[PDB]
RNA sequence: ACCCACUCGGCACCUUACGAGAAAUCAAAGUCUUUGGGUUCUGGGGGGAGUAUGGUCGCAAGGCUGAAACUUAAAGAAUUG
RNA sequence: GCGGUAAUUCCAGCUCCAAUAGCGUAUAUUAAAGUUGUUGCAGUUAAAAAGCUCGUAGUUGAACUUUGGGCCCGGUUAACGGGGCCUUUCCUUCUGGCUAAACCAGGACUUUUACUUUGAAAAAAUUAGAGUGUUCAAAGCAGGCGUAUUGCUCGAAUAUAUUAGCAUGGAAUAAUAGAAUAGGACG
RNA sequence: UAUCUGGUUGAUCCUGCCAGUAGUCAUAUGCUUGUCUCAAAGAUUAAGCCAUGCAUGUCUAAGUAUAAGCAAAUACAGUGAAACUGCGAAUGGCUCAUUAAAUCAGUUAUCGUUUAUUUGAUAGUUCCUCUACAUGGUAUAACUGUGGUAAUUCUAGAGCUAAUACAUGCUUAAAAUCUCGACCCUUUGGAAGAGAUGUAUUUAUUAGAUAAAAAAUCAAUGUCUUCGGACUCUUUGAUGAUUCAUAAUAACUUUUCGAAUCGCAUGGCCUUGUGCUGGCGAUGGUUCAUUCAAAUUUCUGCCCUAUCAACUUUCGAUGGUAGGAUAGUGGCCUACCAUGGUUUCAACGGGUAACGGGGAAUAAGGGUUCGAUUCCGGAGAGGGAGCCUGAGAAACGGCUACCACAUCCAAGGAAGGCAGCAGGCGCGCAAAUUACCCAAUCCUAAUUCAGGGAGGUAGUGACAAUAAAUAACGAUACAGGG
């Protein structure tokens, strides 16, 4: 079907090769999986060597990570806002590795309330000592607070959906976040 | 060709098996095991072409299924079990123990060893790593992986496994001045001391070895197996003490032990 | 799939086939030593040329090369063990100096001529063919046996073969039977 | 290269298509009278044993068992080679019956014995007579070679002696088979099933019918009609032409029915 | 301007064979079976044939490049009549 | 009857020669062939020097830079080859001891190459070749010797593989780079 | 180991080609044919077409036994047809059509990957803040019985019953460390009890130091002295090289694994319970290593051709970024953006009656010619393509579809792949038996046992090669050298 061998393309000199053999199996390729947004629907695929690649066809509520506090929460995915490679996947909301998506906010803000105690967008003396020990570290930059006030964050998917099923990622921080806002506001 | 190969024709066997080119058109092809097939000796060849105890395939088969041949203290019932270098295979029914070691000419030779000192086996530790769950382990030339080694044991050294469960006894460091035996190449079967080791980053550090009669040679590090220090190797050497004398004095020795 | 069996032809035809001189020499050799055809002369000349090529390209080798010493000693040793070279000619220029005749002299047919016992060279050939002579103990019927030196003194009549006793042959048996049935009664 | 290959293919197809319309003309398989007659040449020989050896190697015991009881003309259908064999054993006491059976047949098989030599008064005259009267395809075979000493060297000496005898009599064929060995029995069977018979000029230019059902119906008190169900081979018959029946004479045909049309003899009857 | 001697670079010549060559002849056609200073081009018996085809140059005439099937035992230097 | 008979012998026999359980023929190829020529062809007249000159790639390209002398020692049969010292001469990237930047013990050491020596790593069969009486031989890798009553035992070598890649000694031969705006070395 | 001789020849000499000579492990053919050892053989033309038969099955003490099978422990127990299950069927064998930087040869790389098996290591954590574990449940084949079809190794509905089948499912220690904290008692504050802590997956982050020595700072600030404040061993492997091996934290998962299996043995303990505990194995299982391999890969090397000089990029040609896919790198594919890459040192195109190499013939050396073929590597099963199962296939003695042939008939439908072994037709100058056997060499399987046209033996056989019978000795009479 889909071939990966280097024998159907021209050589470095423009020389046209000839068919050395039929299409072998150990160089096969498989059909793409344009994974959409919806309820979870996953098909498994048997691979060379007898392993499995969990092809995710529809997925939501993936894992996402905050690097600075280093936490990870299972969160819904509102949808793709920017894709670096192709533009049509933004229109049809197709997930890939390294994709700029918009996700919901709430598990992060409940963790922040339970962990630091301060509020964004506007008893228990042991927990008071916990907050005092965790004080003088509650400052984050302005744009993440503005997103928390909005209720949706900009994250980047850094996991392969069609190769392992999961749709994992990290929320943007700093220079990455600034560059992606600049590109998003310049294009859109 | 669509899968692994299971047959081995004659005129594709190792030459040190000493297989006759007539009397059949096929060779054993040892199955997977401790050694690669090009450096291995199947039990069928060892028991019908070296000892002449068997006569054919079915007699050595009846030997093996009668549970009399043990490789490394374990009973093996394959005719094509690849017995290789520094194996201590035993025949308990007749009370001899054998050790496989290259002769002076480069072929696997019979070498009778006692009840004692058949209780160990040397092994070139080939690569050391740190396994899963933090445990450190070594693996030698015959696939044996031994956990919790002595920390001074590094890559390309010699350990001394006894028989039972690994349990590495006193080992040998790799440095100049040690008795060294050869397991590959043109100088296959000579013994000697390292006089120097040359280092070449990128590939194949070489070793300069001088034997007991001041005949020096150079070999790649993959064919180097240090067996001890000067004067007292820990194993019993084969006949001729691994010297590789030239043809003229070999013919002189033929004319010396000729007659009576 | 069985390994090929190796073989080699052991004679060679002359390039110039037809001239008077060597034809005269070959017919002379056949007359003196009892030869069936010209294959025997070609065989001895071929093995002699092989020997001389070996002696020659060891002679082009420099002195005290161990290969030259070893192979020269082996070649001289085999050609004195056959008995063609004399004892006092163990040199490479001397092994270059051989002929066809002294190779043909060391054959068994010529030797069973020379030790008595045959009284004619063609009688020697037909009586060596006919299974009458044991070298050592073993009965041999090959005229081109190339007798060595250590087996030179053992050429005797066989334990079979009525020339060495042991139940006289077929024609004598039938003659005795005829004279028994006729002149007996 | 491809133009060369096409030129070769086109010329080869031309050659084959030229060579096809010479051999394709026959039909057999589903229905064919490829008659085999078994002719012994030694009095101490049983042709029923020959037919037993022949039918044993098609793995069909029931046909031979049904042939054991009382029959001499056999319709055996082979499913291995898918061939309709008709086996006829002539009467050895009627030599003219042997001549008629051989002159109607397409295949004849000669049974030869390895113990008793061929009689110069019994079998040799049969061989000469069948040669002279017109002979179709023939196969010679040995049956009693087991009655010879058990060792194969003597038996093959006998086999080559009778091969020499047959090639003095018939040099066109050279190998005489053994029915003790199953292999040559199978070779005989495939030869009988597959190989096309040659033609005998006199019998195939006037037609011949081998009959199975010949019964009588009443037409007149002085003469009536016999009913011959039969296989027609050769040239075919005409309603007006006369027909000869051996040991009966010449008669006029009256009616023809074709089962696989109705033909009645008109005023053009030969008197 | 002429004469004598010398020298460089030429166009040519007479003799010779130290050498070369099949011979006529050659100060090069010498330093070559004792065969190697550097480097371009061309030829492989005679016909078919400088034909046929292709390409290219040319307004034309024509030029440059250029085979094969087939066939055949043949096709320079002197002396002597 | 003789002789001649583009009878290119028109047909048969006798004798002789060569090879011989084999011999001839056809085709293809190799050698003798120096008619493919690198070793090793030829070009005045026998085939063959462009009509002539310039010129790109290609091939080829003047000479010159550590010579010579003395010292010892040991290797091989008075000769041959070797290594260190001195003679303005051991020139480079770094550790540990003697010290007052310089000695000793140590890993490497081509400005970039070509060349050449030694070595590694180089499948078996085949090739050359050592041994061994398959009865000889082509072969095969066997075998040989004994109280032949519980046996002993040699051996299954060696050599080659011109290329490309790897390591190593040499520095003749043939190349390249270095300080002319000193933008240079050495502390 | 290095010889020549005739044709132009009329009287001569050289150039020149032809003819003669010899060899071929080089094919055929003509004639003849006694012996011994040895053995190539439908490659050239047609990788053309195939009747018939064999060529792949497999059970040990160790998965399933109610055969109304054969024989001889009241659950079974000997042997064992059938069938489910597991493994193999991807090795062999054949052929040389394609293939001209493709295969191949030697040499490397995988710090860029897959790997059934063999061998060595390797799993106290599972439901759980109300539970079968001295053992959960469903079906189905084989079988009984009824049938359809002309046919095929075609099968339907009906009734039974098992697993190492399919589907679920708890055991197990103690310690330690973290998050949440009833809090209390008032502080330099310190505390009951709740949860979590195997492996595998995916993501984010952190540790994975190390060329030799001297002070002042603050913050996180820990133990101890003598609360002045002092402070010490502190722990890190390999490689030439790593974001390596590995560890730790936060989570995630249609939660992968963590023994509901089988044989042979009756050991030990006493509370004497049909209690506790216990051997020798076979079979499975996660991860890593080893081994059999596999796939991509660096360097250098090919036959003839200029009557092939420019070629590659619509429709990827060269590179960059990111993505998809793959076992994995990679224009292998897609989006975007650059305008590149090869070439007289002959690119690209064409021819090959071209598989490549180890090798073979020819012996002065150098070379010329051949290699379809006993070994190694590649490709293919009439031409293409796609694919299921599986560790491994783009398999063809597997399937599907089209194409070209072509078979059976009840005219409705079904079955096909000899470039495997024999053999047949055809093509030809050109090539053997429809034989015997697993005894040797070895392969496959549940495995000493069965199977193997792999292979061996024999038949045909003047391919080629070795050894040497067809006569030997007298006497007589002559002829001699005498």
């Amino acid at each position: 079907g889909i071939s990966r061998d280097s024998r159907h393309k021209r050589s470095a000199t423009g020389a046209k090769r000839a068919q050395f053999r039929k299409k072998r199996k150990f160089e096969l390729g498989r059909q793409p999986a344009n994974t959409k947004i919806g309820a979870k629907r996953i098909h498994s695929v048997r691979t060379r060597g007898g392993n499995k690649k969990y092809r995710a066809l529809r997925i939501e509520t993936g894992n996402f990570s905050w690097a600075s506090e280093g936490i990870s929460k299972k969160t819904r995915i509102a949808g793709v806002v920017y894709h670096p490679s192709n533009n049509e996947l933004v229109r049809t909301n197709t997930l890939t590795k390294a994709a700029i998506v918009q996700i919901d906010a709430t598990p992060f803000r409940q963790w922040f309330e339970a962990h630091y105690g301060q509020t964004l967008g506007k008893k228990s003396k042991n927990a008071e000592r916990k907050w005092a020990a965790r004080a003088a570290s509650a400052k984050i930059e302005s744009s993440v607070e503005s997103q928390f006030s909005a209720g949706r964050l900009y994250a980047c998917i850094s996991s392969r959906p069609g190769q392992s099923g999961r749709c994992d990622g990290y929320i943007l921080e700093g220079e990455e976040l600034a560059f992606y806002l600049r590109r998003l506001t310049a294009k859109k | 060709a669509r899968g692994p190969k299971k047959h081995l024709k004659r005129l594709a066997a190792p030459h040190h098996w000493l297989l006759d080119k007539l009397s059949g058109c096929y060779a054993p092809r040892p199955s997977a095991g401790p050694h690669k097939l090009r450096e291995s000796l199947p039990l069928i060849v060892f028991l019908r072409n070296r000892l002449k105890y068997a006569l054919n395939g079915r007699e050595v088969k009846a030997i093996l299924m009668q549970r009399h041949v043990k490789v490394d203290g374990k009973v093996r019932t394959d005719t094509t079990y690849p017995a290789g270098f520094m194996d201590v295979i035993t025949l308990d029914a007749t009370n001899e123990n054998f050790r496989l070691v290259y002769d002076v000419k480069g072929r696997f030779a019979v070498h009778r060893i006692t009840d004692e000192e058949a209780s160990y086996k040397l092994g070139k530790v080939k690569k050391v790593q740190l396994g899963k769950k933090g445990v450190p382990y070594v693996v030698t030339h015959d696939g044996r992986t031994i956990r919790y080694p002595d920390p001074n044991i590094k890559v390309n050294d010699t350990v001394k496994i006894d028989l039972a469960s690994g349990k590495i006894t006193d080992f040998i460091k790799f440095d100049a001045g040690k008795l060294v035996y050869v397991t590959g190449g043109r100088n296959l079967g000579r013994i000697g001391t390292i006089v120097h080791k040359e280092r070449h980053d990128g590939g194949f550090d070489l070793v300069h070895i001088k034997d007991s009669l001041d005949n020096t040679f150079v070999t790649r590090l993959n064919n180097v197996f240090v067996i001890g220090e000067q004067g007292k190797p820990y194993i019993s050497l084969p006949k001729g003490k691994g010297i590789k004398l030239s043809i003229a004095e070999e013919r002189d020795r033929r004319r010396a032990q000729q007659g009576l | 799939p069985r390994a090929p069996r190796t073989y080699s032809k052991t004679y060679s035809t002359p390039k110039r086939p037809y001239e008077s001189s060597r034809l005269d020499a070959e017919l002379k050799l056949a007359g003196e030593f009892g030869l069936k055809n010209k294959k025997e002369i070609y065989r001895i000349s071929f093995q002699l040329s092989k020997i001389r090529r070996a002696a020659r390209d060891l002679l082009t080798r420099d002195e005290k090369d161990p290969k030259r010493l070893f192979e020269g000693n082996a070649l001289i040793r085999r050609l004195v063990r056959v008995g063609v070279l004399s004892e006092d000619k163990k040199k490479l220029d001397y092994v270059l100096a051989l002929k066809v005749e002294d190779f043909l002299e060391r054959r068994l047919q010529t030797q069973v001529y020379k030790l008595g016992l045959a009284k004619s060279v063609h009688h020697a050939r037909v009586l060596i063919t006919q299974r009458h002579i044991a070298v050592g103990k073993q009965i041999v019927n090959i005229p081109s046996f190339m007798v060595r030196l250590d087996s030179e003194k053992h050429i005797d009549f066989a334990p079979t073969s009525p020339f060495g006793g042991a139940r006289p042959g077929r024609v004598a048996r039938r003659n005795a039977a005829r004279k028994a049935e006729a002149s007996g009664e | 290269k491809l133009q060369r290959k096409n030129k070769a293919k086109q010329l080869r197809a031309q050659r084959i298509l030229d060579s096809i319309e010479n051999r394709k003309l026959f039909e057999g398989k589903n229905g064919a009278a490829k008659i085999i007659t078994i002719v012994p040449l030694v009095n101490d020989l049983d042709p029923l044993d020959i037919l037993y050896k022949l039918l044993k190697c098609a793995d069909d015991e029931g046909i031979m068992v049904q042939e054991v009881d009382s029959k001499r003309i056999f319709n055996v259908h082979i499913k291995k080679f898918k061939s309709n064999l008709k086996i006829i054993i002539p009467d050895m006491t009627n030599f003219l019956n042997i001549l008629d059976c051989a002159k109607v047949a397409d295949f004849v098989v000669f049974g030869l014995s390895g113990v008793q030599e061929v009689d110069e008064e019994f079998g040799e005259q049969i061989i000469r007579a069948l040669e002279l009267q017109g002979i179709a395809s023939y196969i010679g075979v040995i049956s009693n070679l087991s009655a010879v000493h058990e060792k194969e060297k003597f038996q093959l000496d006998v086999k080559q002696s009778l091969e020499s005898y047959f090639k003095h009599f018939f040099p066109s064929e050279e190998r005489v088979y053994n029915l003790e060995k199953n292999s040559d029995a199978l070779n005989v069977l495939r030869t009988l099933c597959q190989r096309l018979p040659r033609s005998i000029n006199w019998r195939d230019n006037r037609g011949y019918v081998v009959a199975d059902f010949v019964d009588f119906v009443e037409t007149s008190p002085d003469s009536g009609d016999l009913v011959i169900e039969g296989t027609v081979r050769g040239i075919g018959f005409n309603a007006n032409r006369l027909v000869h029946i051996p040991d009966f004479g010449d008669f006029q045909l009256n009616k023809i029915e074709k089962i696989s049309t109705v033909f009645e003899s008109n005023m053009n009857r030969d008197t």
